[PDB]
């Protein structure tokens, strides 16, 4: 299976909820395993650009690229250890980091897909309509459902705008890319980043890149900048059945200072997010990750300085803990752009039903 | 998807063993364990399940018997003769030769090994960075004159110029081009190339259409150049060499290193 | 460590700022609204100076009127300021021998050529030189180097090469290109003499040039002894290198800080940006270092002063500074630009990445896009600039006039394009 | 330029089949350009399109 248990740091008096630690360097593989799934695997562990939304389109790539290499065996047949390898797989993912809902979804899809296609049909004429069908779906949930919401978007963002963002949601990247050179308008782009993750910084890039106004900001800088402000989008991750966002990072701060200070919260999100989990707190269901992306100065990502940090079980009792993954309120964030055009969060699972 | 390549010549730099119709350059006592040992045991380490050994016209069957008697192997080790090779041509010859038997990435390993570091790390280093070749560099000798330069970056680590002191001007020459793109340019003098190479997928097509490789340095990492002219057409990422540097003790042989060798494997 | 003297090189980069330099001097003239001699003035007190010697030759006695009205000749400071008399234009050899002719020095000395803004505490420069000299007798002069903004593809007119070492910090070889206007040369020289003697080596390329010296007594001697030198960076430092005393050895030295001398105008602009932007930390405005200024730190990058006048419904920008006794009307769109003390403006000015100096009347309509106005020029009605324009002193531009890309406007009342007087380009008039 | 019928005539008739390839999507139907007859605008409402996901 590979390796399992012995990891440094402490489990910690507070916050318990989720395992923390796994495979980071290749030791000792199982002589079957798809290197793109390990190739995806080594860049997760240490990620900077990618964020819910095209994390799930590579997952979709790479299975599609395993059902393409995959050939039905002359002994067992096409529906007897797929499934099998499709559960190592994800133990595979959950043990690397834990995974979204959309994944879930897709995973629940591929199952769906499996049963329906009885084991009789002709092999290549199987896959050849199968790999088709998941390009359609694909371009349905994900792409079309992109272009919705940026035609959503459209008519309700008035002549030019003032748009506060944070994390590194690709949707909102594309939205912000339209506004620029497509439609043509006026746009100034204020970016909020964080220490240990420079999506905000990765995002203000991007659009540099292109060719907007852009303002840095930060957590200790934030009344300075509302205090003028007009419209804020959150980097939304998933919608909970409740009326929650469980999002990343300090979103929730930003939410409430807009709840304070006149205007609404605003969230974009795809059909397929939605979860019928339910969850109120932060406490409940949090992602966790190494407290070693804190030890070094900033300026940089790699850096590898010598000061005076690095010291989690040398020195009296040392904990750095801190989570990725927070909640947003209920009451604040009130605009949902959809696959199904509109809606609130108040309506929480209207459109699951519905699918 | 992955492979390596293993070379074998005849030992001629060499002075004092070589020279005997019996004894070959891939098996030779140095000290205590055998030269192709150590190969093996990199490529145990390095998890690669389909190694083809490229051998000279000297020695067909001896190299076979080596890798069948005495040694733990326990994978499938194929020894194959090519007939284009004059040494006068060192392994370029023999993989202009054998380039469709390639299916993915290919790491090149000579015969001759002295190794000690960590060998996973480099493997890992070509895998990520998004890079087309990658060389290996480690300190002389500091235990109790005209010698070889070597190009590093420090923050990314790069490679850009690896020509040595055999045949050149009296004056040391940089290009104004070479210098304006990637402008942190460190040399080295103490620095020693271990010969370890590696390769990606698109090295193929070169090959086959234009020779001009000569001991596999002239025309495999220099010709990276995208300045000045631009004439030579490219397989698309950009064309980048890579450099890494290595504190512990182990490097190449040639000359009278051999000696120095034996006295450090008693430790 | 105690009683200190500093040489400062003021005047030495003129025609070089083609456009300007007629009336008034080079080192005079302002960063933003304050002079760039202030700077190096500061820099001198937090060192420790005790005697300061500066030149002044090319419209010197403005300069010695300007040194007069600073807070430097009265008794309080530690160092006095004492004037020394050369000819128009001359090489930075013959006043250093001059120098030695008269002679002052005692042990260490401080030599600063050109114009240097600078936040490095230097006492710990100062003990590390100290070490090093108490190493070996045969020791001359440190040299400063800082890491280079991003990429050096902006700077183009300074290419400045190094060649150093690890261990103790030496270096070798200099050396210039152009490149991306002209593309002519590709070849480099490195002397092979000294190699296994030093063994470390690392060649860097991507560094800002600074040109500051901590000396030893022996440069002035040396000087003396061999006068064929012309310049300290270009041909001095290699020669003592290239087996000219056999033993001596110079310092280099390295900090992250920012350190940009001025010498174009295309860097002027850059180090213009950066200072409207928060990268120095002691050098800042709203500190208010000359007492006399009024300067606060304010929302949206923008500096102010007290007592601003300015009309309703107007738009700003990011990275600006207004000074004070400015009446400003209704209009300005306003887009990284510094604005000088005292400015009456009438209706509507289209600001993108503009300059404007002390003491200017803006007219009526006016679209204006990166280009710099001097001090106690005047713009009139419609006026319209393309990147890169320089305008010189006291020009009276009246009405209706268009220019484009690198115009360079005089300021003499001799060989450059547009007179001072009435009519721009439209009506050659004057001298 | 590309233009004129593919038939014999620029109006289609009865009970006649023709395929039509769709640009802009949901407000009354679909109105766009035929392939079969001409490039004269074919228009269905939201009800005659749907046989048995009705957006994607």
């Amino acid at each position: 299976p590979g390796i399992s248990s012995v990891i440094p740091t402490v489990l910690e008096q507070s916050f318990d909820n989720s395992s923390l630690i796994s495979v980071k360097e290749l030791l000792l593989n199982k002589d079957l395993i798809h290197p793109s799934i390990l190739l995806l695997t080594s860049h997760l562990a240490h990620y900077k650009i990618v964020g819910s939304i095209p994390r799930c389109i590579a997952m979709l790539e790479v299975f599609q690229i395993v059902i393409k290499d995959y050939q039905t065996p002359k002994g067992t047949t096409l529906s007897r250890n797929l499934t099998s390898y499709l559960s190592h797989q994800i133990d595979l993912l959950k043990k690397a980091r834990p995974l979204s809902v959309t994944m879930g979804n897709a995973i629940r899809w591929l199952k769906q897909e499996i049963s329906l296609i009885d084991p009789s049909t002709p092999d290549k004429a199987a896959k050849k309509d199968l790999c088709e069908k998941i390009g359609q779906f694909a371009k349905e949930k994900i792409e079309l459902a992109d272009q919705l919401i940026i035609d959503n978007a459209s008519t309700q963002i008035e002549e030019s705008t003032t748009i506060v963002t944070y994390g590194s949601s690709k949707v909102l990247t594309e939205l912000l890319l339209h506004n620029a050179i497509s439609l043509k308008k006026n746009i100034k782009v204020i970016v909020v980043d964080s220490r240990p993750l420079f999506e905000g910084r990765k995002m203000a890039e991007t659009l540099r890149n292109a060719g907007v106004n852009v303002m840095y900001a930060l957590i200790t800088s934030l009344d300075t900048i509302f205090n003028d402000v007009d419209y804020v989008f959150l980097g939304a991750h998933s919608i909970l059945s409740n009326g929650f966002l469980y999002s990343r990072a300090g979103t929730a701060m930003l939410a409430m200072s807009a709840k304070r200070r006149n205007i609404p919260v605003l969230v974009c999100c795809e059909s397929l997010k939605f979860s019928q989990r339910v969850q109120l707190d932060s406490v409940t269901f949090n992602e966790l990750a190494d407290p070693n992306d804190l030890v070094n100065i900033d300026y940089e990502n790699p850096v590898e300085r010598r000061g005076n940090k690095g010291a989690l079980l040398n020195q009296f009792i040392k904990e750095r803990k801190f989570e990725k993954k927070k909640l947003a309120m209920e009451n604040k964030p009130k605009g949902n752009k959809i696959g199904g055009k509109k809606g609130s969060e108040g309506e929480s699972k209207d459109a699951s039903n519905e699918e | 998807s992955i492979q390596a390549f293993v070379f074998c010549g005849k030992g001629s730099n060499l002075a004092p063993m070589q020279h005997s119709t019996r004894l070959p350059k891939a098996l030779l006592p140095i000290g205590n364990r055998p030269m192709i040992e150590y190969v093996l045991d990199w490529c145990d380490q390095a998890d690669f399940k389909e190694i083809s050994v490229v051998a000279p016209v000297d020695e067909i069957e001896l190299i076979e018997s080596g890798l069948t008697s005495f040694l733990n192997s326990n994978h499938s080790h194929h020894l194959q003769d090519p007939k284009k090779i004059n040494f006068i041509s060192t392994g370029e010859s023999l993989q202009k030769e054998l380039l469709p038997r390639i299916n993915g990435d290919f790491v090149i390993l000579p015969c001759d090994f002295v190794t000690d570091i960590p060998p996973q790390v480099l493997v890992d280093q070509f895998r990520n960075r998004d890079d087309n070749n990658l060389a290996m560099t480690i300190y002389y000798k500091n235990s109790l004159k005209q010698q070889q330069f070597f190009t590093v970056y420090s923050e990314i680590l790069l490679d850009v110029y690896s020509q040595r002191d055999v045949t050149k001007t009296k004056y040391l020459q940089i290009r104004s081009h070479l210098l304006w793109n990637y402008p942190n340019l460190t040399v080295s003098t103490k620095l020693l190339n271990s010969f370890i190479y590696f390769c990606s997928f698109e090295l193929c097509q070169l090959l086959k259409l234009g020779p001009q490789s000569m001991s596999r340095q002239a025309s495999f990492k220099d010709p990276f150049t995208g300045n000045q002219q631009q004439q030579n057409p490219p397989t698309t990422i950009f064309i980048l060499p890579n450099e890494t540097l290595f504190i512990r003790a182990n490097n190449l042989n040639a000359y009278m290193d051999a000696n120095r060798f034996v006295l450090k494997i008693k430790s | 460590e105690d009683r200190l003297q500093a040489v400062v090189l003021t005047d030495s980069y003129e025609t070089r700022f083609m456009p300007l330099t007629a009336v008034k001097p080079r080192c005079l003239l302002p960063l933003a609204n304050v002079p760039l001699i202030e700077y190096t003035l500061e820099f001198l007190a937090k060192a420790g100076v005790h005697e300061v010697f500066l030149i002044c030759s090319s419209h010197a006695n403005q300069i010695n009127d300007y040194i007069e009205n600073s807070k430097w000749n009265l008794p309080w400071s530690p160092f006095k300021i004492t004037t020394i008399m050369s000819p128009e234009a001359r090489c930075t050899g013959d006043v250093m021998r001059d120098l030695d002719n008269r002679g002052i020095i005692t042990g260490d000395f401080i030599l600063v050529s050109g114009d240097v803004l600078t936040n490095i505490d230097f006492s710990k420069m100062l003990e590390f030189h100290k070490k090093m000299h108490l190493q070996d007798k045969d020791h001359i002069s440190t040299m400063c180097l800082s890491k280079a903004s991003t990429y050096p593809k902006t700077r183009t007119i300074e290419p400045a090469a190094f060649v150093l070492d690890k261990s103790t910090s030496r270096c070798i070889y200099y050396q210039d290109l152009p490149l991306p206007s002209s593309r002519e040369k590709t070849s480099i020289q490195i002397d092979p003499e000294l190699l296994d003697n030093v063994d470390e080596f690392v060649i860097r390329n991507d560094l800002i040039d600074c040109r500051i010296d901590i000396c030893t007594s022996h440069v002035p001697l040396i000087f003396q002894e061999n006068f064929d030198y012309q310049s300290l960076r270009t041909d001095f430092v290699k020669g003592v290198i290239s087996s000219d005393i056999l033993g001596k050895h110079i310092y280099a030295y390295l900090t992250d800080e920012y350190a940009v001398r001025v010498e174009s105008w295309q860097t002027y602009d850059t180090i213009s940006q950066d200072f409207l932007g928060r990268w120095c930390y002691p050098l800042v405005l709203d500190s208010n270092i000359q007492d006399d200024q009024t300067y606060s730190y304010e929302s949206r990058h923008i500096y102010k002063e007290k007592d601003v006048v300015l009309a309703q419904s107007c738009k700003i920008g990011k990275c600006t500074a207004i000074g004070s006794g400015t009446k400003i009307g209704e209009g300005t769109k306003i887009e990284n630009s510094v604005i000088g003390r005292n400015c009456q403006i009438g209706e509507n000015i289209r600001i993108k990445n503009s300059f404007i100096w002390d003491d200017c009347i803006i007219g009526n309509n006016s679209i204006i896009d990166h280009s710099l106005i001097a001090s106690n020029a005047t713009l009139g009605s419609n006026v319209r600039l393309n990147d890169g324009c320089i305008i010189g002193f006291n020009v009276k531009i009246d009405d209706n006039m268009d220019l484009d890309r690198n115009t360079k406007i005089s300021a003499s009342p001799q060989d450059l394009d547009d007179q001072t007087l009435a009519v721009s380009i439209v009506g050659d008039k004057g001298v | 330029t590309s233009h004129c019928r593919f038939y014999e005539n620029k109006y289609p008739e009865i009970d006649d089949i023709v395929m039509v390839n769709v640009q802009q999507i949901a407000e009354m139907g679909a109105y766009v350009k035929l392939l079969e007859y001409d490039n004269i605008e074919g228009m269905i409402l939201l009800s005659e399109l749907s046989r048995r996901s009705i957006q994607k």
